[PDB]
């Protein structure tokens, strides 16, 4: 069942990849085509900063009391769109392109 | 399903995409002048010299 959402998530248009991370900072689950435990390892010390980072940051140096951060969406050159989002202890990093990149991306298949 | 949802908005429209990006007017109406640089001409002659 907890299987079926990766193929659930390749299955929506735009995404390549997604990795998942606990508390702590190990991957979960990611895709076959982002490299496997090596980026994965990479991309969770990265983001659990980042979030960490903007999620103290939120609440002290903006002087916003209880305003904790649900999602964030770096769009980058090229088509790259990095979403971070978190439901309860553990996070995840998905990355989709837009038609452009897509249509690049199957002609490279074709 | 959160994240599901984001991709969905993201994927409606580009909206970075620049309509006619880089390519330059490209044929555009030049107008045929003729600049004068400089007259050459006698000095004080006997009559004019054609």
């Amino acid at each position: 069942n907890a299987d079926d959402q990766l193929k659930q998530l390749s299955a929506l248009e735009g995404a390549n990849g997604y990795v998942i991370f606990n508390e702590s900072g190990i991957p979960l689950k990611r895709h076959e085509k982002s490299i496997s435990h090596e980026k994965a390892v990479h991309i969770a010390a990265l983001v659990s900063d980042l979030w960490n980072v903007s999620k103290k940051v939120i609440q002290r140096d903006l002087k916003t009391p209880e305003n904790d951060i649900e999602v964030i969406r770096l769009r980058t050159k090229h088509s790259y769109e990095y979403i971070i989002t978190q439901s309860g202890d553990f996070t995840m990093l998905a990355i989709q392109l837009c038609g452009k990149a897509i249509e690049e991306a199957k002609k490279a298949a074709a | 399903e959160g994240v599901e949802k984001c991709i969905y908005q993201n994927n409606q429209i580009d909206l970075l995409e620049e309509y006619f990006e880089g390519e330059t007017s490209e044929h555009v109406v030049e107008n045929l002048s003729s600049k004068t640089l400089m007259l050459f001409k006698d000095e004080k002659e006997i009559c004019k010299r054609s």
